[PDB]
């Protein structure tokens, strides 16, 4: 199915993790952990962006059929990662992700005895995780990748580096704080995200010579009253988010 | 126990038959308990498999995904069976015959407007895949399916991987022995589509010879056979091929012949398909007939035009 995996805002609320009493408060939070969880693995893994982008959106469509309160974030997000990197071509090896999701997790504890059970079980239960992950997915990998619908639609609003790296930065937290990737398609939310870009900027992008807005030539659902719904929507969880706005930040 | 919407048991299909009779690898028929359609099963081999879901798997079934097209076999899901230990199928549509079986069996016959075709939809099928940034580089016979009416079908891509345009790093030792190209056998590791249709010349010949024209041992004793067919390995004939680290094995620097026709005239007997085949059966792979231009070949546009099949 062409919309398998997009969702209304009424599908979100009874989410399997609602089902079992999950407030919709708690969910959010557990979904932004296992993308921190992912990205800071990730970059100690030294694998590209969209690796860790690609592990979010199995993670967030994960959750989407599974419950948090059966399959913890810190569970999923390492068996997510594992896959996401050999589906990207930038495999990693499983022992090297065990290590490395263990000194995120558990930074002062120490590395078990690589012979032991423990580890030859932490070693099994991920493969196991892969596994489930794969079949909750039903084999369904290819990820439309948000980033190059960004760059595409910077270039196509001739926009600075300045504007572009400020849209991309949206784009990459809109991942990690929203679910909107499991409600928007990759066009929509690029043009979500440059749109807030340039809110922040303070920059326009000039109403087109035929009468028409910069945002119709990407796609044609995209309606100003929306915009301004999801661009608030986005930038209340940047606010939320401690020292986020900060590196977007004029300081000057 | 785990909530799993989107990944059936495999016992849905009924097991029937090892298809493959050894020659596929754990490949077997099958039928859909319900409904009688007919389907073919692979395990996805998990022997040495140390570093969890195989990524060679996980290749294929994102390749088989994206390719949808009437030539290319039709992977309908992947199907799980339930563990206690536990085990992944790919499953195909099944198509009842394929052309190594068709070209082996003596009461099977082909007249020149039904060979048209089976190349033309192969052709078709290559002409699709390549254009989705995929080599298929498996080309043979017996990955060449066809459907009980008459639809041809590239299978196998088991070996396939995605391309694009530092050097490409590919590797090498990919195609069978016998419909592997030059470019391969001289360690070529930056190749791309003309591979496939080095391939798809060996099969057109095939389909008039019967049996696949050069039966290697190796990669010296095979590419000695493909020097006695196509001339030799000259950069005249070949621009930069002195280049190659591998120039100068066996290759009979001097013993040179011409001519894939003439060895080709006694059975083929059209004078059209004997020219698509040796624009398809060139040396250099950058001056080898592509997909495209060899669909708007004259053997496809001529009496007796392509015709729909039963034999
Ligand atoms: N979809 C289909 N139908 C088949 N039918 C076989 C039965 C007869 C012998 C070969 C053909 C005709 S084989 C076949 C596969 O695509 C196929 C599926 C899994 C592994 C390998 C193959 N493979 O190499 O063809």
């Amino acid at each position: 199915n062409n919309k398998r995996w997009y969702f209304t805002r009424e599908q979100l609320e009874n989410s399997p993790s609602r089902r079992f009493g999950v407030d919709p408060d708690k969910e959010l939070s557990y979904r932004q952990q296992a993308a921190n969880l992912l990205q800071d693995m990730g970059q100690r893994l030294n694998v590209s962006q969209l690796t860790i982008n690609t592990a979010i959106v199995y993670m967030h469509r994960f959750y989407m059929i599974q419950s948090f309160t059966r399959f913890p974030g810190n569970s999923v997000a390492p068996a997510a990662l594992f896959l996401a990197a050999k589906v990207e071509g930038q495999p990693k090896k499983l022992e090297h992700v065990i290590k490395v999701a263990h000194t995120c997790l558990h930074p002062q504890e120490s590395l078990p005895d690589t012979r032991s059970e423990a580890y030859l079980q932490q070693v099994q239960d991920l493969v196991i995780l892969e596994s489930i992950i794969l079949q909750t997915l039903g084999f369904e990998l290819t990820i439309d990748h948000p980033h190059t619908h960004v760059v595409k639609c910077t270039q196509l609003v001739r926009a600075s580096k300045d504007l572009a790296q400020t849209s991309y930065f949206m784009a990459t937290n809109s991942l990690h704080l929203t679910t909107f990737s499991l409600q928007y398609t990759p066009p929509v939310v690029a043009c979500v995200c440059i749109h807030l870009a340039c809110k922040w900027s303070n920059w326009e992008i000039p109403v087109s010579t035929d009468g028409k807005h910069w945002w119709e030539y990407v796609d044609a659902t995209v309606t100003l009253e929306l915009l301004d719904e999801l661009t608030h929507e986005l930038l209340q969880i940047l606010e939320k988010t401690p020292n986020r706005l900060k590196r977007i930040w004029n300081w000057r | 126990s785990v909530e799993c919407p989107f990944c059936d048991e495999v016992s849905k299909y009924e097991k029937l038959a090892k298809i493959g009779q050894g020659t596929f690898g754990e490949v077997f028929k099958a039928r859909h308990r319900k409904t009688g359609q007919k389907v073919a099963l692979k395990k996805v081999l998990m022997e040495n498999e140390k570093e969890g879901f195989p990524i060679t798997a996980l290749r294929e079934i994102k390749i088989l995904q994206l390719l949808k097209h009437e030539n290319v076999v039709n992977l309908i899901e992947i199907c799980r069976t339930k563990a206690s230990k536990g085990s992944i199928y790919l499953v195909f549509d099944f198509c009842e015959h394929d052309l190594a079986g068709l070209l082996s069996n003596v009461l099977v016959k082909f007249t020149l407007s039904e060979i048209k075709r089976v190349m033309q939809m192969l052709l078709n099928g290559l002409y699709y895949i390549h254009r989705n940034k995929i080599l298929h580089r498996d080309m043979k016979a017996a990955n060449v399916l066809i459907t009980r009416d008459g639809v041809l079908k590239l299978a196998d891509f088991g070996l396939a991987r995605a391309f694009s345009l530092q050097p490409n790093r590919y590797t090498n030792r990919v195609v069978t022995l016998w419909y592997r190209p030059p470019e391969l056998l001289l360690g070529e590791r930056d190749y791309g589509p003309p591979i496939d249709l080095w391939g798809a010349g060996c099969i057109m010949a095939e389909m008039w010879t019967r049996s696949p024209i050069m039966q290697g041992n190796t990669e010296q004793h095979q590419l000695a056979l493909i020097s006695q067919l196509c001339g030799s390995i000259t950069p005249e004939v070949w621009p930069n091929v002195d280049n190659y680290e591998l120039y100068e094995k066996l290759e009979l620097v001097k013993g040179q012949k011409r001519k894939v026709k003439d060895r080709l005239k006694a059975y083929v007997r059209d004078p059209y398909a004997l020219d698509l085949i040796d624009k398809l059966l060139v040396l250099d792979p950058a001056q080898r007939i592509d997909s495209d231009d060899a669909l708007n070949h004259d053997f496809f546009w001529s009496d007796p035009m392509p015709s729909d099949l039963k034999g």
